């Protein structure tokens, strides 16, 4: 037998997730790639990213704690 | 093993523009290992970044540190939870004195809750929990280097997530009850992914199950490691091509609403057939107030047939069934929706996601090793309106 009966609870919401429930990251290490600008400038990549809006984009990872901002760097 | 690197205004602008132009909300992790002599966080580099972003009018949220439970391993520096909490309070004061005084702050981005991590989280939330807008933690099921194909399909592996989420809420309920809990970084396998696994159709069982459990259990936001990057757990590969988890993610967004409900299997064995139920996404023009979205995973090696309970047993149902494109089966990087391969129309154009309407009153077929969404039309559920 391969038939499975389901029970549903529909009386009230059990939780409310954010509209951005499904969010994404970019690993902080990607910022060390010399092609960072080329990669995130990709129109194809932005089209795919827009498909997931609304969402958070978290820029973070192990490299977060080994990155220093330098306002003189070019 | 990890060295310091610098980044430029240019890098910041690249990242911000990517987010802004894609309709995404940027969260930027600040470096927590910049320390004064007395081991306080040194905020002076963050101050420079803040002033720069303030000067460009950038709308950004913040984190401070990543996996602080590992700082000893990674950098030979130990920061306890109390101190990390104090450091977050100091960041919160800098934010409040900046041009975006209402910017959000999340943390502490701990790993999953082993004994030492749970202690760090508890002390952090006692010390610094007043200034965070949500609590972030990280989860992976496996090590990318040792993961097997059977691991990705094993309900006993999938179920371990449940006890991790329970343990996190135990800590949060004992220190900051009601504070929102986010998965701040999560995927199948750590260490960049598992190859021909984390980037295939087979990765979708872990990803959809984690989304279903997270929503069911009260997690508000889940952040997928990674959208794009070196690791095999990327949604989009090196050639900018979307992988099966991208398409799964896009379908989930189109169909699944914010109100979480519950579905469960009647039989005693609830390991291999996994089911989740939300209100249908109200932004979807094909559906109407009161419709339900069911999603289901079949980890049995045969087709299962699902029967909907009264009062939904004769409703019109739209099927959205995902299966791999051959010849590589579960190890495929290509996926079909109701028999049609999913592919970009061109570089600016996503395809429509086409339903298969089922005949009213039919049971819901779910093939072996597959996952599907089902929209119950005219469900007229009051909780959803
Ligand atoms: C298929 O899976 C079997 C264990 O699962 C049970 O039996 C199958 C036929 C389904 O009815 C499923 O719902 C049950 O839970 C294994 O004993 C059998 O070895 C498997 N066959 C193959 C070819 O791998
Ligand atoms: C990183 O830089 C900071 C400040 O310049 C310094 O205190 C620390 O020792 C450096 N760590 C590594 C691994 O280079
Ligand atoms: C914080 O770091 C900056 C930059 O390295 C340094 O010049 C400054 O003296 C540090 N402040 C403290 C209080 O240690
Ligand atoms: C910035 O973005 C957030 C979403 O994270 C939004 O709700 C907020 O109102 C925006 N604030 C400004 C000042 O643009
Ligand atoms: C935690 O670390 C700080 C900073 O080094 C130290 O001053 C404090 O006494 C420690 N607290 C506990 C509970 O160990
Ligand atoms: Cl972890
Ligand atoms: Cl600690
Ligand atoms: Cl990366």
């Amino acid at each position: 037998q391969d038939v499975v009966d389901l029970d549903f609870f529909t009386q009230e919401p059990l939780h409310l997730v954010s509209p951005s429930f499904l969010s994404v990251t970019i690993d902080a290490n990607l910022a060390t790639d010399p092609r960072f600008l080329i990669l995130l400038g990709s129109p194809k990549l932005r089209t795919l990213a827009r498909g997931l809006s609304p969402a958070y984009l978290r820029f973070g990872g192990t490299k977060t704690d080994f990155l220093i901002f330098d306002p003189k760097k070019e | 093993k990890f060295k310091n690197s610098t980044y430029s205004r240019s890098s910041v602008d690249v990242l911000y523009t990517f987010a802004n132009c894609s309709g995404l909300d940027l969260i930027f992790g600040l470096n927590a290992l910049l320390r004064t002599a007395d081991l306080q966080w040194n905020s002076s580099n963050a101050q420079l970044l803040l002033d720069y972003c303030s000067s460009k009018g950038y709308n950004i949220s913040w984190e401070l540190g990543n996996e602080p439970n590992s700082f000893l391993k990674k950098a030979d520096i130990f920061i306890n939870g109390s101190q990390l909490g104090e450091d977050f309070i100091q960041l919160h004061k800098l934010l409040r004195k900046s041009t975006f005084k209402n910017a959000k702050l999340y943390g502490p981005d701990v790993g999953q809750p082993r004994r030492k991590t749970a202690k760090m989280l508890k002390s952090f939330l006692k010390a610094g929990g007043e200034v965070i807008d949500s609590v972030t933690w990280h989860h992976y099921y496996l090590n990318g280097r040792t993961a097997t194909r059977e691991d990705f399909l094993n309900p006993d592996v999938l179920d371990i997530f449940i006890s991790s989420v329970q343990k996190v809420f135990q800590v949060v309920e004992s220190t900051r009850p009601g504070k929102k809990v986010w998965l701040g970084e999560t995927s199948s396998a750590y260490g960049g992914g598992a190859p021909l696994l984390s980037d295939t159709f087979a990765a979708g069982f872990m990803w959809l199950d984690k989304l279903g459990l997270s929503a069911r259990m009260g997690i508000e936001v889940v952040m997928r490691q990674v959208f794009f990057g070196a690791g095999n757990y990327h949604l989009v590969d090196e050639n900018f091509d979307p992988l099966p988890d991208y398409w799964l993610s896009l379908l989930f967004k189109k169909l699944v609403g914010t109100k979480v409900l519950m579905a469960s299997v009647q039989g005693s064995k609830r390991r291999k057939l996994r089911v989740y139920l939300h209100c249908t996404n109200t932004d979807n023009p094909r559906y109407k107030e009161g419709d339900l979205t069911l999603y289901a995973i079949n980890l049995h090696n045969v087709t299962k047939y699902l029967r909907l309970p009264y009062p939904f047993s004769n409703k019109q149902v739209d099927k959205y069934l995902l299966r791999p494109l051959g010849p590589h089966g579960l190890l495929s990087k290509s996926v079909q929706l109701n028999g049609l391969t999913l592919k970009m129309v061109d570089d600016q154009t996503l395809p429509p996601l086409m339903e298969k309407p089922l005949r009213p009153g039919s049971s819901l077929g779910l093939p072996a090793f597959s996952y599907s969404f089902f929209v119950i039309r005219n469900a007229k559920v009051a909780a959803c309106i």
